[PDB]
């Protein structure tokens, strides 16, 4: 089978440059390439056929070159809707195969995550559960550090982060983690903490609260 | 407008068979090929196969000829894909396409295939409340199926956080940030709706 | 070396998404791994059989308005 190699798994690009794609093919596909802009919860959108062909509807600002085995994706004047996985695909002979996709990422200026912490309720307390929830939102670069802290001592047990993509609004990133106890064992400490360390500050920015 | 119309999702249990439709509409259904394509989440595409309405020809990906099997009916335009002796490896979201010469043009909605062995279960539903801006959140804790929806003040008033497996059951969390004037003064509801378990739960936020 | 035994048509040829006819042939021969002898263009790079029992699919692009495989040699019209 004919292997489509996308190198780059992510691109970050500012509002307004020039970013390219490439695809690269293991045999010669002559022209029978196309390029598929996906954004989250969507099905793909066709951009380019054949290599060259801009699809009818699709903005000037996309781009397909190459024949052979080089292929490239141009993208002009990047703007927050381009947010996006890019893939390729061969047609040139069966069976059909795609390039694993580049995601886009759109950079702009820092952003300081706003981070809140919140005890479990007293719904969750009466099942005999606990979740101590931390929200860690709208920060910029992606890169984020949490740790948990119970009376000042590390908590790395049932510790579950869940990333968003990156927000096509603001082009920020937020982050939920959750720390998941036993009402007993959760009643049995006094103060929890959870902290972010981000390009944003030296020292990690600390939410904290006691149960007494 | 060319259209590919596929149901949303299907839920199945491992060892099981799937039979999923790709309804055709705008255009003469047996001058066009159609694509079966499948997706699994941060994993490169992959093509099963393709099928020409006009002659029945069907060609397959030898990777799927023991998975999938590919048929259709003219006087529906409809095209199907069969996924047999179903796996966890076998959940993913499954596309199907129009095709040609320029290869995949339109492509339908995607229907999303769980392979699990786990039990159709409503999610309990947590509020977090602090213990100027103010930031609240409600907690969506052991559903299963994907997916729920969680509304503020009646569509309002976000973050959604994506869903977790813990463990053979989703959690998941929504977020949403008021100015410190309209709360604790003015409430502030999520209304969380599982539509697999047919439930819909409010919770309201309350201070402290 | 080139493919000595018989081949054998596993489906009738058919076309393809891509303009191209698609060929399945079954391989009857001893000398598997060899390279199958084509002539009429050849869109498959390099057609070759990998095992006796495995058949492989063969891509060409005819030309307006006959295809020999192997060297009783497996004879096809389009």
């Amino acid at each position: 089978d004919i292997v489509m190699t996308q190198s780059q798994k992510f691109m970050s690009t500012s509002v307004g440059d020039r970013v390219s794609i490439t695809c690269k093919a293991s045999q010669n596909v002559r022209t029978s390439v196309a390029w598929y802009q996906q954004k989250p919860g969507q099905s793909p959108k066709a951009l380019i056929y054949l290599a060259s062909n801009r699809h009818t509807g699709v903005p000037d600002r996309f781009t397909g070159s190459g024949s052979g085995t080089d292929f490239t994706l141009t993208i002009s004047n990047v703007q927050s809707e381009d947010l996006a996985d890019y893939f390729c695909l061969q047609h040139w002979t069966y069976p059909y195969t795609f390039g694993g996709g580049t995601k886009l990422e759109i950079k702009r200026a820092d952003a300081a995550p706003t981070v809140s912490i919140f005890p479990p309720s007293s719904e969750q307390l009466t099942s005999g559960g606990a979740s101590v929830v931390c929200f860690l939102n709208n920060f910029y670069p992606k890169d984020i550090n949490v740790k948990w802290k119970i009376d000042g001592s590390e908590r790395q047990n049932g510790v579950l982060n869940s990333w968003t993509d990156q927000d096509s609004k603001d082009s920020t990133y937020s982050m939920s983690s959750t720390l998941t106890l036993t009402k007993d064992e959760y009643e049995r400490h006094n103060s929890y903490t959870c902290e972010a360390t981000h390009k944003t500050s030296t020292s990690p920015i600390v939410k904290s609260f006691n149960r007494n | 407008d060319v259209q590919l119309v596929e149901p949303g999702a299907e839920l199945v249990q491992p060892g099981a068979s799937v039979k999923m439709s790709c309804k055709a509409s705008g255009y003469t259904f047996s001058s066009y090929w159609i694509n079966w394509e499948k997706q699994r989440p941060g994993k490169g595409l992959e093509w099963i196969g393709n099928i020409y309405p006009g002659s029945g020809t069907v060609n397959y990906d030898d990777k799927f000829k023991s998975k999938a099997t590919l048929t259709i009916d003219t006087s529906s335009n409809t095209a199907y894909m069969q996924l047999s002796s179903l796996t966890s490896e076998d959940s993913a979201v499954y596309y199907c396409t129009r095709g040609g010469s320029h290869a995949m043009d339109y492509w339908g909605q995607g229907t999303s295939v769980t392979v699990s062995s786990a039990k159709t279960t409503p999610p309990s539903v947590y509020p977090l409340a602090p213990g100027s801006s103010v930031t609240l959140g409600c907690l969506v804790k052991g559903y299963f199926p994907e997916s729920v929806t969680v509304t503020w003040n009646s569509g309002s008033l976000v973050h959604t956080f994506p869903a977790l497996l813990q463990s053979g059951l989703y959690t998941m969390s929504s977020s949403v940030t008021v100015p410190s004037s309209t709360w604790p003064s003015q409430t502030v509801t999520c209304s969380v709706a599982h539509p697999a378990s047919s439930t819909t739960v409010d919770k309201k936020l309350e201070p402290r | 070396a080139m493919c000595l035994n018989t081949f054998v048509l596993k489906k009738e040829v058919s076309e393809t998404q891509h303009g191209t006819i698609l060929i399945k042939v079954e391989y009857k021969g001893e000398d598997a791994p060899c390279k199958i002898p084509f002539s009429t263009r050849l869109i498959t790079a390099n057609p070759v059989v990998t095992k006796k029992e495995e058949p492989v699919n063969i891509e060409a692009e005819p030309p307006f308005g006959n295809i020999v495989i192997g060297i009783k040699a497996l004879k096809i019209n389009w």
